[PDB]
RNA sequence: GUUUAUUAAAAACACAGCACUGUGCAAACACGAAAGUGGACGUAUACGGUGUGACGCCUGCCCGGUGCCGGAAGGUUAAUU
RNA sequence: GCUUGAGUCUCGUAGAGGGGGGUAGAAUUCCAGGUGUAGCGGUGAAAUGCGUAGAGAUCUGGAGGAAUACCGGUGGCGAAGGCGGCCCCCUGGACGAAGACUGACGCUCAGGUGCGAAAGCGUGGGGAGCAAACAGGAUUAGAUACCCUGGUAGUCCACGCCGUAAACGAUGUCGACUUGGAGGUUGUGCCCUUGAGGCGUGGCUUCCGGAGCUAACGCGUUAAGUCGACCGCCUGGGGAGUA
């Protein structure tokens, strides 16, 4: 999946502290971290449909989580997308 | 890549092009060029020796290093450029001593890649080594028939030669035509296939396209009169003859090779 | 002529015909006998008896070589699988080792389709 | 940077070069910050079945820990080295140093 | 299947070893299996029937042993 | 856990003709049989064990 | 697009495409008593010959005859002896 | 607001999950050569076919393709289709252990989008075996079949298209509740010397059965029982899944 050390940076960078792992920001950031990393995989493994099914689940989960943030706090949502450079 | 033209007009509907963005868009390397003139199929007697040759775009020959005798000096691929004289492209390489040369572009070569020629060179595409040192079963191109004479086999766009056996001083090669041939192990070969494998997927699309590359129209023997061609005429469309060449030799099946000198090296014919 | 003392016997047992051949340790054939050529045709050759008779004819075809030791190679199924080997006792031939060499593919080639009998 | 187990058999006529090859291969990994956890020269052993009309081969064991490239670039050398025949590599999760 | 016969072993026992060694390996059964193609569907169906028979056989036997017949 | 190099124990789970003995006979657990088979196939490749009695 | 300059411009020729077949490079082939030249400063994704003639759906049966290809144990068979 | 739904993180586990690359052995066919001689092959029987131009059989060597015996198991994994040699690289999902974190972020889903056996189509390769079509020999009153000897497409690979199956568990997805017995498979806690043990706790899964349900057959904690949410679909047979 994702390297343990790389996961540690995101939870600290986006979370309030190093122990808050459930925050919607780290989940979205964690999902985004894996989503973009798989572009290289599917760049040449175009017919690897079975693992792509898992990728679309990550995309769907990220969409669902982002919509939740929009309803809860719009200002906080805007900061997350601009930092992550998504919703283009 | 292969691109199908949109049918904006007749003569363009069926045209399929091969586009390689990596090819150099500028002028070739001037000091490595020379002038070659069209012959039109005429020999030194002026007679038409081979038919259906004439016209076409002007072309300038470029000295392609088919020997690759620069041993021990690494070179870097400066760029790939179009070659009007052959189906394959040519990669311009710069030896670090300051000498430039043209070589046939292998399958995967690109600008900046490392290429080395010699007996101790690494086993990578684009490297030239004697087949004595090349492992058996490896795909090679631009194979010399004689040591030091320069490559003469697998020079086309996507052609290649497979080294199948190595017995003593001779190596048996599976030629692209399917025939197996014996060559000395001292002859040099270049690792990897020839580049631009899509050259066979292009479609000229229109009659003028063939003319651009110096191919004049071919006239069938059936439409001839008896005086001109053995197939002759006849009121209506009558053939009633075994197909033959315009000089009477039977075609469509008749074996023609008669070289008793080198049939020793032909372990097996193509079919 | 060669006067080899040790030989190798190959049993090509099959559902239709049984072939018995005798060869030296190097696989060079010395003599052979078959059920079909021993006066049995059609269903006759398929029976186990034809296998034992074919073995008898094989012994005479090689008696001039004066072989003593034999290797019984067995291939394929059939009623002649066991009858032929026992027939060598009637000839008194001596054997040293017996092994099964029936081809057993690890999948691979496409077997022929079933017969709708 | 994972644990690897390497086994390779060389031509019996090249039994006098095996100490040399071990040093060269070990040097390559150690140059990339790797370290060898086990080395064993099993000697010439009887083959279960012939390979290329050959019945006896020299066996050695090499369990190492090094990055991707050095083993990947080591595999290609294994391919063209005619002395070595039928080499194998494996993946392991923990370094093991047993006699076996 | 390989069997080694000594000089002092009588043939009767030696012959039976072939009938008990080769047959144990299943040469006569394996060869018949590849004589004709059982299509993949047939393999699963026949295996399914055998599995049902194997399980049902023990169930049928176990119940019968606990049931009197006279 | 089962190591292909542990060659002394491998004949206990193969026949003379190279057959792998089924679990129903040897009584080995299903998990161990799976890894055992991998070890056997691994050893056969290295010419440590024979594929069959004919070679 | 081409053609009977001067009674025929067309359904004829050509054509991109398709297929068969020859050719391992001192290539086949072609012009030359020969040297040599072209094919080609190309190398089977190349070249020559032949038929068909964009594209679409397709191209069935017959190898006795003729031709070609392969083999050739046997029969017959030249110069020579 | 809250933590029990759902989700995140740490540590491990099993697995033909998927894509790419490499490699190994057995076997068939073909090619070369040696030994050797008149049959081989095939069927209920026979013939076509192959063979004195030396087959089949047997040995040695080489080329090439396809599939992975034993393991192997109502065993495993996957949403389904489906996925079996071994090795490496990239990667999806599930499950367990306790602990922490977010705090309803959930369920279903017309249209839509994606995947989707085999056959089939397009282009370029490959082609050992098998085998529609086709050919011949049998069988029969006839045999455009069943059987036999040959045999092309196809079966294989690259990329695109096709989007159909008894694509079945003939049973849509999610959640809760309701007596049991015997197994398989994969985690885990505890007792521990009285182990190829003893008592618990999860996931998946096979068979038999209670109440209940059902037209009956049967289903039966993996419901076809008792309920809730949402969607799909049916309205006599034929005509017709046709115009
Ligand atoms: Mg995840
Ligand atoms: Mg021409
Ligand atoms: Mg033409
Ligand atoms: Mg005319
Ligand atoms: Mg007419
Ligand atoms: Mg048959
Ligand atoms: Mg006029
Ligand atoms: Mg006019
Ligand atoms: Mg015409
Ligand atoms: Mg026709
Ligand atoms: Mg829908
Ligand atoms: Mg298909
Ligand atoms: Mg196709
Ligand atoms: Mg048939
Ligand atoms: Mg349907
Ligand atoms: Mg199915
Ligand atoms: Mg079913
Ligand atoms: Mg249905
Ligand atoms: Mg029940
Ligand atoms: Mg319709």
């Amino acid at each position: 999946s994702l390297s343990t050390e790389a996961t540690a940076k995101i939870v600290s960078e986006f979370g309030r502290d190093a122990n808050d792992t459930g925050s919607t920001e780290v989940q979205v950031a964690l999902l985004t971290a894996q989503i973009n990393h798989l572009q290289g995989h599917f760049a040449e493994h175009k017919k690897d449909h079975h693992s792509r099914r898992g990728l679309l689940r990550m995309v769907s989960q990220r969409r669902k989580l982002l919509d939740y943030l929009k309803r809860k706090d719009v200002a906080r949502y805007t900061q997350l997308i601009e930092r992550l450079g998504l919703r283009r | 890549a292969v691109v199908k033209c949109k049918p904006t007009s007749p003569g363009r509907r069926h045209v399929v092009k091969v586009v390689n963005p990596e090819l150099h868009k500028g002028k070739p390397f001037a000091p490595l060029l020379e002038k070659n003139s069209k012959s039109g199929g005429r020999n030194n007697n002026g007679r038409i020796t081979t038919r259906h040759i004439g016209g076409g775009h002007k072309q300038a020959y470029r000295i392609v290093d088919f020997k690759r005798n620069k041993d021990g000096i690494p070179a870097v691929v400066e760029r790939l450029e179009y070659d009007p004289n052959r189906s394959a492209n040519i990669a311009l390489v710069l030896y670090k001593d300051g000498e430039r040369r043209y070589i046939l572009a292998p399958k995967g070569l690109k600008a900046g890649d490392q290429i080395q020629s010699g007996v101790d060179a690494a086993i990578k595409p684009g490297n030239t080594l004697p087949m004595r040192n090349i492992p058996v079963g490896s795909t090679v191109h631009n194979v010399e028939m004689k040591p030091g004479k320069g490559g003469q086999l697998a020079r086309s766009a996507g052609t290649y030669v497979q080294i199948v056996a190595r017995d003593g001083a001779y190596v048996t090669l599976r030629l692209r035509s399917g025939e197996m041939r014996k060559v000395e192990a001292d002859c040099r070969a270049t690792l990897g296939e020839v580049g631009n494998a899509e050259h066979m997927l292009r479609v000229l699309g229109k009659a003028g396209a063939a003319r651009w590359r110096g191919v004049r129209p071919t006239v069938r023997g059936t439409a001839m009169n008896p005086v001109d061609h053995p197939h002759g005429g006849g009121e209506g469309r009558n053939f009633g003859k075994h197909p033959v060449t315009p000089w009477g030799v039977q075609t469509k099946g008749k074996k023609t090779r008669s070289n008793k000198r080198t049939d020793k090296f032909i372990v097996r014919r193509r079919s | 002529r060669k006067q080899v003392s040790d030989g190798v016997a190959h049993i090509h047992a099959s559902f239709n015909n049984t072939i018995v051949t005798i060869t030296d340790r190097q696989g060079n054939a010395l003599g052979w006998a078959t059920a079909g050529g021993s006066g049995f045709r059609g269903s006759r050759k398929s029976t186990p008896f034809a296998a034992q008779v074919a073995a008898e004819r094989c012994a005479d075809a090689v008696k001039e070589y004066g072989i003593k030791n034999l290797e019984v190679m067995v291939k394929g199924p059939g009623p002649g699988r066991e009858s032929t080997i026992r027939a060598l006792n009637a000839a008194g031939f001596r054997i040293t080792n017996i092994t099964d060499v029936t081809p057993i593919p690890h999948n691979g080639c496409r077997p022929p389709k079933k017969r709708r009998v | 940077m994972r644990h690897y187990e390497i086994v390779f058999m060389v031509h019996p006529d090249q039994s006098e070069q095996v100490p040399g090859m071990i040093e060269r291969y070990t040097a390559a990994i150690t140059g990339a910050e790797g370290k060898i956890h086990r080395l064993e020269d099993w000697g010439r052993r009887q083959l279960a079945y012939p390979i290329n009309k050959l019945h006896k081969a020299h066996y050695v064991l090499m369990n190492v820990e090094a990055p991707q490239e050095v083993i990947d670039e080591l595999e290609t050398t294994f391919r063209f080295n005619d002395a070595v025949i039928r080499s194998m590599v494996m993946r392991t999760k923990h370094a093991v140093t047993e006699a076996s | 299947p390989v069997i080694k016969v000594r000089e002092n072993e009588p043939f009767d026992v030696a012959l039976r070893r072939f009938k008990r060694s080769c047959e144990k390996a299943g040469v006569l059964a394996e060869v018949r299996r590849r004589e004709f193609y059982e299509k993949p569907t047939t393999e699963r169906k026949r295996a399914k029937a055998s599995a049902v028979k194997r399980h049902a056989k023990k169930l049928a036997r176990e119940n019968a042993r606990r049931t009197r017949l006279y | 856990e089962i190591d292909y190099k542990d060659i002394a124990t491998l004949k206990n789970y193969i026949t003379e003709s190279g057959k792998i003995v089924p679990s129903r006979i040897t009584g080995t657990r299903a998990k161990y049989q799976r890894q055992l088979a991998r070890a056997i196939k691994r050893a056969r490749y290295l010419s440590l064990l024979p594929y069959t009695d004919r070679h």
